[PDB]
Formats: structure tokens, sequence, C-alpha cells
């Protein structure tokens, strides 16, 4: 091996804490979605017609 | 199914590769309405991309009937004179560009 | 076969008449009629039913004992057949227990 | 008893037409007595109605209901009136427009 | 000469209130004589296609009453022995006629007596259905409003051209406040006709105006439902039905 | 089968202008026209006519 026990004891500590932290956001990061006036009333132009 | 429906060999109009290349849709009759909420697509596709595909192809021969029409139709024929008609029916303006595209591009 | 071979008549559709014209009259009148009066008794239907809702055996039950002295002896008897099958039906019968 | 022919929706804003409301709103208001006019407010109904009752009759363009209530200040009206309207079916425009010869357009009424 | 309202109900300070058109039916070029300002919480709510969804439609359903029924195998006459022997022959095991597998047998899932679709929904989803259903018609300028609906023609020939020369629509409401003070003019006219239809304010609806092109209001009415609509916004909680007495309200 | 002139959603003048478009080819119509027109066919338009 390239690296002893005590060697590569505390090495990837912070990678391994800031990914697990995303994973929260990412979790945290739940709701529905966000409504409009434009995607409701878009319905509307169903009925669009020439003059 | 392969055995059920026919087949043939590969074959161009008229050798279109080597001379000059001729776009090989003759023309296309759109059957829009004045009413129906299914033609929302067709329409709008007639108000915007029907001019540009004018345009873009002076070649090819543009009809539009706009009659009373449950459904909307688009019909199109070759210089072989082989008619293919597909619907249209409730389909957006995005669709409908990419549909009359490759019925430009194919024979 | 099931299909008819010829069409059928063209059916004329008179959207503009007494009842389609007057539709829908007459339900606000408690909302901007100083609550003189209910929706609810507005509506023409049978008496074991005028502004209620229920199941099957719900209205079953409200007929009966509104109407059932009024109502024939045959009728009468396959009422309580019905709610006699729709009681077990209901509490012995499907899921959720 | 008669009815006049229609008038047409359709409408395009004759030129010094700002010469022409201006030389009504200092008739409305004797005269107007503080300077940019263009900030003048209609609060008062009677004010607004005779304003733009000269405005329709006059030119032969009505506001509608739904944007008297948004016309605030004067120059909002300057802005609803300068910019053009049109009436004509979209088989009139598209014939009108310069379509190339492959293309047609028909009309089956 | 003009005629001015101004609105009696108060208003948020956050919000000014829409000015709107008024007409008549005495002449035939009248247009635009009188203002009338309107509040803007009632005039002005949002788009809310789902309440114009529930309430529109409810008014379709609560009315509606079925009618339709199938006998079941019990109902259905006869069926009560035994056709044929269990084991006896290689005819399939049935244990009498009229059940759903033989002909004209009864339904097994089906119809059963008059069902009742009623259901009643909040006062206030009602009300604010009403309060949204003029306001979009205000902002698609499809309502009016005049002064009171005399005429002196009085024919349907005079009140067609009329609408399709101020370009109102194909169909029309005409709203008054009471049964009784219609003048017999404009009733006689739309009882010769269908499109152009009359109700009072007591029977106004959403779905009215809504299968209507247009909408028309008279001043007193404009107030009338203003003033019960506003009751609505700023009601006290109900502890009772509104039908007895109160202190305020009548 | 039938010509084409007498089946629907035709013109005659912008076809043969949408035609010489086909085939990258731009002259005046009246040689078009010339060329495509034949001596039967002015036999019967002139009997039509009379006729
Ligand atoms: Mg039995
Ligand atoms: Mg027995
Ligand atoms: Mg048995
Ligand atoms: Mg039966």
């Amino acid at each position: 091996p390239y690296m002893t026990r005590e060697q590569e004891r505390g090495h990837a500590a912070v990678r391994r804490r800031e990914a697990f932290e995303a994973i929260k956001a990412a979790a945290t990061s739940k709701f529905p979605p966000h409504r409009f006036i434009a995607d409701q009333l878009d319905h509307l132009n169903v009925t669009k017609k020439w003059s | 199914t392969a055995r059920g429906t026919p087949s043939r060999f590969l074959a161009s109009v008229l050798h279109n590769g080597l001379g000059r290349y001729v776009q090989q849709l003759q023309r296309l009759s759109f059957s829009v309405s004045r009413d129906g909420a299914s033609s929302r697509g067709a329409r709008e596709f007639v108000e915007r991309e029907v001019i540009d595909f004018a345009r873009r192809n002076p070649g090819v021969v543009i009809y539009v009937n706009s009659r009373p029409c449950c459904v909307p139709r688009v019909v199109a024929e070759y210089l072989n004179g082989a008619v293919r008609e597909e619907s249209i029916h409730c389909k957006s303006v995005e669709e409908i560009s990419t549909l009359v595209q490759k019925l430009a591009d194919q024979s | 076969i099931g299909i008819r071979l010829t069409l059928p008549p063209p059916k004329v559709v008179d959207r503009w008449n007494e009842k389609r014209a007057m539709f829908g009259v007459y339900d606000n009148i408690g909302i901007l009629g100083n609550f003189e009066k209910h929706p609810k008794e507005l509506i023409r239907g049978p008496i074991w039913l005028r502004g209620w809702k229920g199941n099957e055996l719900q209205r079953c039950i409200r007929k009966r004992k509104m109407v059932g002295s009024r109502m024939f002896a045959d009728d009468l008897h396959n009422l309580n057949k019905r709610i006699r099958y729709l009681y077990k039906h209901f509490n012995r019968h499907g899921k959720f227990r | 008893l008669v009815c006049p022919p229609l008038r047409s929706r359709a409408y395009t804003p004759p030129e010094d037409l700002q010469s022409r409301l201006e030389s009504y709103v200092k008739e409305v208001f004797g005269s107007s007595l503080p300077s940019n006019w263009q900030d003048i407010s209609l609060e008062d109904s009677r004010l607004k109605f005779n304003l733009l009752a000269h405005l329709a009759d006059d030119l032969g363009h009505v506001v509608p209901n739904s944007r008297l209530h948004q016309m605030c200040r004067v120059r909002d009206v300057l802005d609803f009136y300068n910019v053009p309207i049109q009436d004509r079916s979209k088989f009139d425009e598209l014939s009108a427009s310069n379509l190339p010869p492959n293309l047609k357009i028909t009309w089956s009424y | 000469e003009p005629v001015l309202r101004k609105v009696e109900l108060p208003v948020p300070t956050h919000r000014r209130p829409v000015q709107a058109w008024v007409e008549s039916l005495r002449g035939f070029e009248q247009e635009r004589v009188g203002l009338a300002d309107l509040h803007p919480d009632v005039f002005a709510t949002a788009p809310r296609l789902d309440i114009l969804h529930q309430v529109a439609m409810w008014q379709k359903n609560f009315k509606r009453i079925s009618y339709a029924k199938t006998k079941t195998r019990a109902e259905v006459r006869g069926g009560g022995r035994k056709p044929w022997p269990q084991k006896g022959t290689g005819r399939a095991r049935h244990g009498s006629i009229r059940s759903p597998l033989w002909r004209g047998g009864g339904v097994a899932h089906g119809p059963r007596g008059p069902t009742s679709y009623y259901y009643m929904l909040p006062m206030k989803v009602r009300a604010l259905g009403l309060k949204v259903a003029l306001t979009v018609k205000l902002a698609q300028d499809d309502l009016h409003i005049m002064d009171s609906l005399e005429l002196p023609t009085g024919d349907p020939q005079y009140l067609t051209e009329l609408a399709h020369y101020r370009r109102w629509g194909d169909s029309v409401l005409l709203v008054d406040l009471t049964h009784e003070e219609m003048p017999q003019s404009i009733v006689e006219a739309t009882s010769r006709l269908k499109t152009f239809n009359l109700i009072p304010a007591v029977g106004l609806n959403v779905h009215s105006m809504l299968k209507h092109q247009t909408l028309v209001l008279t001043l007193p009415t404009v107030a009338f439902l203003e003033d019960k609509l506003l009751w609505q916004d700023s009601r006290y909680r109900p502890l009772y039905p509104f039908s007895l007495p109160y202190s305020d309200f009548p | 089968p039938v010509r084409r002139s007498e089946k629907p959603n035709w013109d005659y003048h912008a076809e043969i202008q949408a035609f010489g478009h086909r085939l990258q080819e731009n002259f005046s119509l009246d040689l078009l026209k010339t060329a495509f027109v034949n001596s039967c066919y002015i036999k019967s338009e002139e009997a039509k006519r009379q006729q």
C-alpha cells in the first residue's frame, strides 16, 4: 500500500461531510412547483379564432 | 410485420443525387377551419411558419382551404403522385413544424 | 353485428330554449335575496330527497321511514330485502377491516 | 326607427392629435394653470367624463370599459390613442401581405 | 345630463375604484352617458378559473336528481326454483333464472333508483364565484351598465340592431332589481325573442352570464349586489341561518 | 383518373411558377405557357367556344 492506516485517518472527512450536507440540502428542498397566471390563462387561448 | 407488409428494393426517384437536387415534395394542401378548438395548432402554424416555409422552399406550392372542419387535415402529394395524408388533430405548433419539415425532406 | 350500416338522423340541438336559457337562475336566492328562502326547496323532485345526499342504504332508509306507509306492498317488500342485503354487504363484505 | 351605417372599429391616429387634445384640455381647465400638463390627474368623474366624451365623438374611437380605470392621468390617454388599431379579417390581411406566388389561401364562405 | 354614481361603501386605502361607462335605451346613438366607480375587491379579483369551475358546475349538479333504475335478480319476476339437479346433467351449475348471466336477468351493479348529487358549497366560495364572474367581464369589456331598461319603440328589431351596432355579442342578459318594476316595453321584446334574455337581480348567477356572451346591469342593481357581496366580505360569523332576524341586517 | 386541374386545390399560374422554382429555372411565363400548350387543346378550346 501507499499510505498507512494512521496516515490516511482524517484526510477525506471534509469531502464526506460537505457531500452529506449537500444531500441534506437536496432532501429539505422538497415542495410543490410554482404556479403562475401565465400557464393558467394559456388554456383560455384554445378558443383563439380569426376575425 | 415484414411478411404481412409489402417490401421493395431501395431506390430513389430518377436519381436525384448526381444532378441538381430537386425538392421532391410537390404540393401541400392544408385543411383548416375558422372554428374548432383543435385547429389552434394549424392556424398559429399558418400565421408564423407557413410564411417562412414558403420563403425557404420556393419550389413547393401550398394551398389552404379554410373551410368548416371538425378535424383539421393536411394532404401532401409528390412528383410521382403518391398521396399521403396525416392527421394534425390536436397537435402543437412545434410538432407540426417538424412534421411539415420531414414531409418536405422525404420523397 | 352491432354497428349500423346507415347513419342516424342528425339530431337538432336547440341550445336556446326556455329551459337552457333560464337554466341556473334563482340558485343564489339566499345570497342576494335577503335570505328569504334557501336554494334547497327550489328543486322539483321526490319528497324523500329535497336537498339531501345519501348512498343506496341512506336513501332507502329515508324512503321507508318517510313514504314507506304509502308505498306498495311489492315495492316495500323489495325495499326490505334490498337494505337487508346491503346492510350485511357494507358491514361484512369488502376491504378495510 | 332608422339604423345609420355601422362605424368601423379600425382607427388610425391623425397628425397633430396632441395639439387637438391639448386645445381641448385648456378649454376644460378656463386655462391650464400649472405647467407640465401631462401629469394632470382625473380623480373627478365629471372631468374624466367631459374629457373622454369629447375625445370619442370627435375622433371616432371609444375607450373600453377595461381601460378607463387605468387612464388615471392624461399621458396614459395619449399613449392609448397614438398607438393604432385595425379591423380586417385574417384572410384580408394575409392576402394584403406580400405572399409569394407559390402560396395561396382561400375562403370557402 | 351625466349620471354619476359614487360608491357608498368604504374602499381600501391601497386599492382605488374602477370607473365604468353608463348607457341607456331611450335613443339609438346614445352611448357613454354617465359614469360609475366600482369597488376594486369585487371587480378586480384574481381570475380563479378553478373557482368558476366548481361553482358553475355545482349549480349544474346539485339540482340534478336521477331517475334511472334496474331491477336486480331479486326484483325481476321469477327465478325462484332451480331449473335442473347439480350433478344430474352436463349443463353448467345455475341456482335459478334472472341472474346477471341469464337473458333478461337483473343487473348486479347498475343504477339504483333516483339518486341525489346534492352538495352545498361554502357561501363564501359561492359569493366569491359571483365576485369573480362579473370581474372577468369587466376585464373583457363584456358587461354594460345603464340607467333603466326603457325604450320607446319596444320591438325585437330595434333591440337586435342596437346590439350588434354597439357590438355587444350574440347572447345577452338583462338584469333588474325586483320582478315588478320592469317596463312592459322591454319585457314584451325579450318574451318574443330568446337570446337577449332577462332575469331579476335575485336570479343572477354565473352560469347564465358565462353562457351569454355579454351582461347588462342597472344602477340600482349595481348597488344591490355590491351591498350583498361586500357584506359577505365583511360578514360576521354565522351562528344560525340568516332567515331569522338581526339587529342591523333585515 | 382525371387531370389535376379538374381536381380541387389548383391554381394554374402559381403552379408553373412553383414548378419553375422546383427544377431551378427562371424565365418568362410567355415562353413557359407556349411550351405547355399543345395544338390539340386549341382544337377543343375553339370547338367548345363555338358550341
Ligand atoms: Mg326472487
Ligand atoms: Mg325456493
Ligand atoms: Mg342459491
Ligand atoms: Mg331487465
